[PDB]
């Protein structure tokens, strides 16, 4: 079929456009044939050569308009697959951060979206990562975020109480102390809006570690004959004050929560008082 | 107003709060239920918000 | 009353907003009309206290 569109390469419609271009758009995508027609990209990132680069050199504006096409038909996948082999890193972690974004709080079932679209980030940055390919640095800083972000709510959905909170502290999201608020909201100006959308499930997660590791402390019955009671009391004055510096971080953020996450969280903390 | 709007749910006229005053009805089984959940899950909850907000103020 | 059992007070507040301000006096105007000198049902007079008590809530 692509030779015989071969013959429109001069052929031009009623815009300006051309023919070529049209119909080996329209064929690529009924086909679903993309890496036979337009190539793929290799694990160095070098580009494999498909059918169509063949018959034009400027095989880059055919996969751009293929790749629109792609999105405008909601094949988001190989839409980004696209405009990758366009020469657009950048654009595939960019698409990518809008595509995990949503689904980085939700709970990992066998064949979600979440788990299908956690596997290609995690195939895509080992990928980046062995061949030396950066993105921009906010973009690029954006992703392993939202990878880390990922990995919290699979520890947190898992039970791992104690590693997911060893997680967002690493993370630095979030003020653990009051004295950290002020940095925290100053930081919070320079998120990303994917991040800022996550930030309400975050601080629920969060609070959620903290009663439950409050519980596990009062729920510790006197019968271990040997902790020292000022070691329990420091303790439970601790994830009090860090309760507390979140529901002040979260009063203080420029970025309007849901009414139910304000409640939720000071419902947690009358419960910790 | 936070106080008012909190004693508006606390303090509900005719035996107070998500309860029917007319039992001349077919019983849903279900919703009394529903009903009975909501009570323990939100007047608590509503105490312990009027706690924070009157002791903080 | 599942919206509020699952703490999602937004979805609560948009099934809310759907209801019409003047609905409970549609409700008693309805009744009236159909030459009903008794008192509203059960049923329904449970419901618009159920209704107050959930805004009053929200």
């Amino acid at each position: 079929a692509l030779q015989y569109f071969y013959f429109l390469r001069n052929e031009k419609d009623n815009q300006g456009e051309s023919m070529f271009l049209r119909c080996v758009s329209e064929l690529v995508i009924e086909s679903r044939e993309f890496d036979m027609l337009l190539g793929k990209l290799e694990k160095d990132g070098s580009r494999k050569p498909g059918a169509i680069d063949k018959f034009t050199r400027d095989t880059k504006t055919i996969i751009n308009k293929v790749a629109s096409v792609a999105e405008n038909k909601g094949l988001f996948e190989e839409a980004a697959k696209l405009y990758d082999l366009a020469k657009n890193p950048d654009k595939v972690l960019e698409l990518t951060n809008k595509l995990l974004s949503p689904v980085v709080s939700q709970i990992s079932a066998p064949q979600s979206n979440r788990e299908r679209l956690k596997n290609m980030a995690l195939a895509i940055a080992e990928r980046y990562k062995s061949q030396g390919v950066s993105a921009e640095k906010s973009i690029n800083s954006t992703f392993y975020l939202l990878l880390d972000l990922i990995t919290f709510f699979d520890e947190y959905h898992a039970g791992h109480i104690d590693l997911s909170f060893d997680v967002i502290e690493r993370l630095k999201l979030v003020p653990l102390s009051q004295d950290s608020v002020e940095e925290r909201v100053a930081a919070f100006r320079n998120f990303s809006d994917e991040i800022r959308h996550n930030l309400s499930e975050i601080l629920l997660a969060t609070m959620n570690i903290l009663f439950t590791q409050y519980k596990r402390l009062k729920g510790s019955g006197p019968t271990t004959l040997g902790r020292p009671q000022r070691v329990q009391e420091d303790k439970d004055s601790v994830l009090r004050s860090q309760a507390r510096a979140l529901i002040t971080f979260a009063g203080m953020i420029p970025y309007r929560m849901s009414g139910d996450t304000n409640a939720r969280l000071v419902q947690m903390e009358v419960l910790m008082n | 107003d936070v106080k008012e709007k909190i004693y508006n749910v606390l303090l509900f006229v005719d035996g107070g709060w998500m309860v029917d005053v007319r039992e001349d009805t077919e019983e849903d089984p279900e919703r009394s239920h529903q009903m009975v959940l909501l009570r323990r899950l939100c007047l608590p909850m509503m105490c312990f918000l009027l706690h924070t907000v009157l002791h903080n103020t | 009353r599942k919206f509020l059992a699952s703490k999602k007070h937004e979805a609560a507040k948009e099934v809310f907003a759907k209801i019409p301000q003047d609905s409970i006096a549609e409700i008693y105007s309805q009744w009236e009309e159909q030459a009903m000198d008794s008192a509203l049902p059960a049923e329904d007079d449970n419901a618009i206290r159920e209704h107050l008590c959930i805004r009053a809530y929200l």
